[PDB]
DNA sequence: GTCCGCCCGTTGTTTCTGTT
DNA sequence: AACAGAAACAACGGGCGGAACTATGCCGGAC
RNA sequence: UUUGGCAUAGUUCC
């Protein structure tokens, strides 16, 4: 009740206290309505602005308004947003004994063929061999692509964005031709196969006869393609959907008109779109996220609020805490004031006779047996911090020996006794405020382990799909494993991928430049596109991949780094007039 | 670098009309007081406070060359909102403004120096207190600090 | 690049500092070979600057009084010269060397405390 | 050898809507019998299903060179 | 430590092996597979006072369209390579009649040196590696797509294809990562393979300006 | 009818090493 | 010893939502 | 059947 917990409903009422308490909680709402708004309002213009003039020419192409090369097909595939569907692969997550139960159609049984297809057709599938060969090709085929829908879809997302959506096409082929399921057909699937082979053939996104223009058409529909080879499967068409000649007909059919009406207009305005498309969102949206983070991507800074760097481990180091509590203090930073208990400096002449009673012993072990300044500086070590981090006196001791050279002296006690006691002595320029300087600089410089600008690192198990590591079983299927992932504060992306027992494919940090000066210009993209698809998608709102990679491409397109400001939008090679109406009009006149 | 490492913390005034700070042992001397154990009488009332002392060692410690009212006046006057040529009339200045536009509040007469001093000293005393975590830091939404 | 900075203006300060400290004629300590009972191995190796051998000696003296009253707690020679051996052939100057023999002269004490063998 | 697209896009069937409505309101002979219309833009769309708006669409490619495809020739999409 | 001193210079050869690999030289299968303690045996487990000096791990390999055109990979064993480096560099490789070597460094190179190897580029070519910058192989990242250079005969089947002018392909610039990688000059031009989610594949091209 | 409140791209200043 | 290349810190300048509707005071002073 | 401007304040809607 003290801070704020409101017991009762509203039916009942709120008491005093309770009503002011509500009162302070929505000023928040308020406020944060009321503050949003401008800054939702500038990032669209801002995004207007760097993509206003990117169109889709007549040659296909996407070209800014100097005929500049942005995107070779537009969306990487060549079709327009609004005409594309949700649907599902189908080949990708089944095992192997599935998927060839499912896909490979038994010729031999007899009894499946004598049920499903017809007499005709039964006898001619068990006597021609070059129809064997064929459907043995088709699953042979088949194999093929499941492999690069893999390699393509690590994770096992089977959900997907096509433009024909052919399960619902081929329930209205069977509700047209009244098809009756109970029955055995009459489609043969040499006439599936040759049907989707000859089909595939007028879906042409790009035109030629070259062996370049043939690549990247095969490049540009393979995945609409081996979705429709999964689905207009010989065994699925005479198992599960059962249709006919005249429908399998339709169905190609309608499947040719359905692809050539979803392709994209040259003339679109696909900057234009794109720039909404991402802006809109911005109104309605321990790390940052949302218009801070959407400020932060566009305008990319070197001093980002909350660098982060997430690191997977490789091995035994992935499972057993051991090693990851161990990788754990390799990569976060520490000087000697986190681990000092306290320090004093002293003047203790008598190497003998100690002002300090406790080093006695030790001190006379280590004089017995060989100028000197009189002065001392005596610390202590916190047992608690010392014992933590698995750190040793010894290694303490030569990590001060690098650190200075022979021109200090240093004597430690173990950690047998109590008390474990560092005494250093100097083996104008007066010593006891050379031994402040000393003392200072050792407590705030030394670096005793860690990698510097790395502040503070966690560790937890992960619980998303995402930072899962998946891997594929012997027997095809995907198996989500639970390894150790680290997310420090601080960024050095380089130092941590040199690390010993680190994985140097997965790990990955959030600050764009260190991406840049790492990892170059598409790994630059890629990550830019991550951050924007995670900031997005953070309020569980959808917006097309083509809009994105549109943006990352056009802030991506020159070689280096694009912030989408007065800076990023004058550095472009345009003319005068389109950078005068943004953020500097009379210097840039003039200057021209 | 090795002497600002030493020293760590030093405590600075600015006195309005002037043109850059002041450290603070350089007003108390300017006021009329010389030795340490005077100023410290005005601003560590309780000598038990070892931490305290220490963070006021370093403050002290600028106390090396200036040591008289005069050259404190000087030091203090010669950066005035127009430097004067001579000497009289800037020490003259630094008077005025230690008598006139510094806690105008506390009092304006000739002889309000023992009073201004100990205002002073209570100041460096809460800044000494919030540096040591003894009292929360205000707050400018807080409404009883506001007319 | 501000810490770099610190660490330049703090390297300048120490070795400033340190060169005041430093007198004209650093006396080049000489070496003394070992003497012909000399029982240290590689007792004539100037690889450790400022070690002598009489060092070297005093240390293998410390590990056989230490091994001699660890064996007369438990029911020699060979033994505290190869532990010296390795000491030496680890360590790279000589402050470490005289850590890790006394090291070794603890762990024998506290071996002979608990009743075992070192 | 032509490459641009066979089908009319949105804008270019748009467009020359517009323009041939605008002709026709400026008095101009029809290509079609009018079975009683008397809204150009009525009249234009007629025309247009029945494939005789007398325009050929200049379409600039963007090296510089550029194709004349007839509306006849033009897949009317929508 | 030692250990760690060996397990860097193992790691260092072996990134310039697979760089090598790459660059289309001719590097054999048990050159690029070796184990930490194969290399231990063969060239020193012991670095500091043994026999791997940071010199005799110096490379020369030919590529595989000519045995004449060959390059070096040497290893500086001072922390700041100097010009007298620098050209005692060069008057090994013009005495051995080879234009290309790369050199690793411990640290970093003066200015002075980097504008003297500027300097003599067209006699001949010298790039600098940092010690930490061969540690990994950037091109494994998964965030890198795969970059393939591009003949000057498949550039001008493309420009012709497209009816591009070179000023209108995207740019990457010669001193990022992956052009140091291949050891691009200015107009080479990259194809970039990668991955699509809406197509399943897209190849990108990139002009080194 | 006459006089009188925060961020971050440029450019400078200064400094610190390398060559001959 | 003179010169030159590269870098740390400090100072300066431009940038900061979209629309719409009412009202009220003022546009130089002395001679 | 003809056309003042500058500033400040308040309000409506996202």
């Amino acid at each position: 009740e003290s801070r704020g917990f409101v017991e009762n409903s509203y039916l009942a009422g709120l008491t005093p206290t309770e009503f002011f308490f509500h009162a302070m909680g929505g000023r928040e709402g308020l406020i944060d309505t009321a503050v949003k708004t401008a800054e939702t309002g500038y990032i669209q213009r801002r995004l207007i602005k760097s993509m206003e003039s990117v169109m889709v020419k007549y040659d296909a192409t996407v070209r800014n308004s100097i005929n500049q090369v942005v995107q070779l097909r537009y969306g990487e595939d060549g079709l327009a947003g609004e005409s594309v569907e949700f649907q599902n692969l189908a080949t990708l997550k089944p095992s192997n004994k599935a998927f060839e139960k499912k896909f490979r159609f038994d010729y031999t049984n007899e009894r499946a063929l004598r049920r499903t297809l017809q007499e005709d057709l039964v006898k001619d599938v068990l006597s021609n061999a070059h129809i064997q060969n064929e459907l043995e090709r088709e699953f042979e085929r088949m194999r093929e692509d499941r492999e690069v829908l893999r390699v393509i879809f690590p994770t096992g997302d089977s959900k997907v964005v096509l433009p024909c959506n052919l399960l619902r096409m081929i329930w209205n082929a069977q509700k047209i031709f009244h098809i009756n399921p109970r029955l055995p057909s009459d489609l043969h699937p040499i006439k599936v196969v040759e049907g989707v082979k000859e089909l595939s053939k007028k879906l042409v996104i790009v035109n030629g006869d070259d062996p370049l223009s043939r690549q990247a058409q095969e490049n540009a529909t393979l995945l609409f393609n081996i979705h429709l080879r999964s689905t207009l499967c010989s065994r699925r068409m005479a198992e599960e959907f059962r249709l006919s000649g005249e429908a399998f007909d339709w169905l190609l059919g309608e499947i040719e008109s359905k692809f050539n009406q979803a392709i994209a207009h040259p003339g679109e305005m696909v900057g234009a779109l794109a720039a909404q498309s991402l802006g809109e969102p911005a109104t309605q949206m321990n790390v940052t996220l949302g218009v801070p983070r959407l400020k932060e991507l566009i305008n990319i800074s070197k001093k980002p609020k909350t660098p982060s760097l997430t690191v997977f481990l490789l091995g035994q180091s992935a499972r057993d805490a051991e090693r990851a509590k161990d990788i754990l203090c390799r990569l976060e930073h520490t000087t000697l004031r986190k681990v000092t208990a306290n320090t004093a400096i002293y003047y203790d002449p008598n190497p003998q006779s100690t002002v300090v009673a406790e080093d006695q012993e030790w001190v006379n072990v280590y004089y017995e047996m060989p100028r000197i300044s009189p002065w001392l500086l005596r610390v202590e070590l916190d047992r608690k911090h010392m014992t933590d981090r698995k750190l040793t006196m010894e290694q303490i001791a030569e990590k001060i020996n690098a650190g200075f050279g022979d021109d200090l002296n240093c004597i430690f006690n173990d950690d047998n006794a109590e008390k474990l006691v560092l005494r250093i002595r100097i083996m104008k320029m007066d010593d006891d405020v050379f031994l402040r300087c000393i003392e200072s600089n050792m407590l705030t410089d030394m670096t005793l382990q860690g990698i510097e600008q790395i502040s503070k690192v966690y560790m937890h198990l992960p619980q998303t799909d995402n930072k899962k590591k998946i891997i594929i079983t012997e027997d095809g299927e995907f198996k989500a494993l639970q390894e150790w992932i680290l997310e420090t504060d601080g960024v050095s992306l380089m130092r941590v991928l040199s690390e010993k027992d680190v994985d140097p494919v997965r790990t990955t940090s959030n600050d764009i430049v260190e991406i840049f000066t790492v990892l170059g210009i598409e790994a630059v993209r890629k990550a830019l596109e991550r951050e924007l698809y995670h900031v997005i998608s953070f309020d569980g709102s959808y917006v097309n991949y083509r809009h994105l990679a549109l943006l990352c491409d056009t802030m991506t397109c020159r070689g280096h780094l694009m912030a989408i400001t007065r800076h990023g939008v004058n550095r472009q090679d345009t003319g005068p007039l389109m950078k005068c109406s943004f953020e500097e009009t009379v210097d840039v006149l003039m200057e021209a | 670098g090795a002497k600002k490492s030493a020293i760590g913390q030093r405590i600075v005034a600015t006195l309005p009309y002037i043109k850059q700070e002041v450290p603070i042992i350089i007003v108390f001397r300017a006021l009329g007081f010389v030795s340490d154990r005077d100023i410290l009488e005005h601003i560590i009332y309780d000598f038990e406070d070892p931490e305290m002392m220490e963070m006021v060692k370093p403050s002290l410690d600028e106390a090396f060359v200036i040591q008289e009212q005069n050259v404190a006046l000087n030091f203090i006057g010669s950066r005035g909102a127009k430097p004067g040529v001579t000497k009289e009339k800037r020490i003259k200045y630094a008077k005025e403004v230690l008598q006139k536009e510094m806690l105008p509040h506390v009092g304006v007469s000739d002889f309000c120096e023992t009073k201004k001093a100990y205002f002073l000293g209570y100041m460096v005393h809460r800044l000494l207190l919030a540096a040591l975590g003894r009292r929360e830091l205000d707050d400018r939404d807080h409404y009883g600090n506001k007319r | 690049g501000r810490d770099e900075a610190h660490k330049r203006e703090w390297n300048l300060f120490y070795q400033k500092q340190m060169q005041l400290r430093k007198g004209k004629d650093p006396k080049i300590e000489e070496f003394v070979p070992p003497d012909e009972n000399c029982p240290l191995k590689e007792a004539s190796s100037r690889r450790i600057p400022r070690l002598t051998v009489k060092a070297r000696e005093h240390c293998l003296r410390l590990l056989e009084e230490a091994l001699s009253s660890n064996r007369q707690s438990t029911r020699l020679r060979a033994k505290a010269v190869e532990l010296e051996h390795e000491t030496f052939r680890n360590a790279k100057v000589a402050n470490l060397y005289k850590a890790s023999v006394l090291k070794k002269v603890a762990d024998i004490h506290r071996a002979s405390k608990d009743g075992q063998p070192y | 050898k032509r490459i641009t697209t066979p089908y009319m896009t949105k804008y270019e069937r748009a467009r020359v809507l517009g323009t041939r409505a605008l002709q026709i309101a400026m008095c101009a002979p029809v290509m079609v019998e009018l079975e009683g219309e008397t809204d150009p833009l009525l009249i234009a769309m007629k025309e247009l299903k029945a494939r005789k708006i007398p325009i050929i669409i200049r379409r600039y490619l963007p090296d510089g060179s550029y194709e004349d495809w007839g509306v006849d020739e033009l897949i009317i999409t929508d | 430590d030692d250990e760690e001193e060996t397990y860097r210079l193992w790691k260092i050869r072996k990134t310039i092996m697979q760089l090598c690999h790459d660059r289309g030289y001719l590097v054999t299968q048990d050159g690029l597979d070796q184990t930490l303690e194969e290399f231990k045996a063969q060239f020193g487990g012991k670095p500091s006072e043994g026999r791997p000096r940071r010199t005799d791990l110096t490379v020369l390999v030919a590529h595989n369209d000519d045995p004449t055109d060959q390059m070096f990979v040497f290893f500086p064993e001072e922390p700041k390579v100097g010009i007298k480096t620098i050209k005692v560099y060069c008057q090994r490789m013009q005495e051995e009649n080879i234009t290309r070597a790369l050199i690793v460094v411990q640290q970093g190179m003066t200015p002075s040196a980097k504008q003297s190897l500027v300097d003599m580029a067209p006699k001949y070519i010298l790039e600098q590696f940092l010690q930490q910058e061969l540690l990994i192989n950037i091109t494994e990242h998964e965030l890198v797509p795969e970059h393939v250079v591009m003949t000057k005969e498949e550039v001008t089947e493309l420009l012709a294809r497209y009816k591009l002018r070179e000023n209108q392909l995207p740019r990457i610039q010669a001193g990022d990562p992956v052009a140091r990688y291949f050891g691009i000059k200015r107009g080479q031009v990259v194809k970039i393979i990668r991955p699509s989610e809406t197509a399943g594949r897209y190849i990108t091209y990139r002009l080194v300006q």
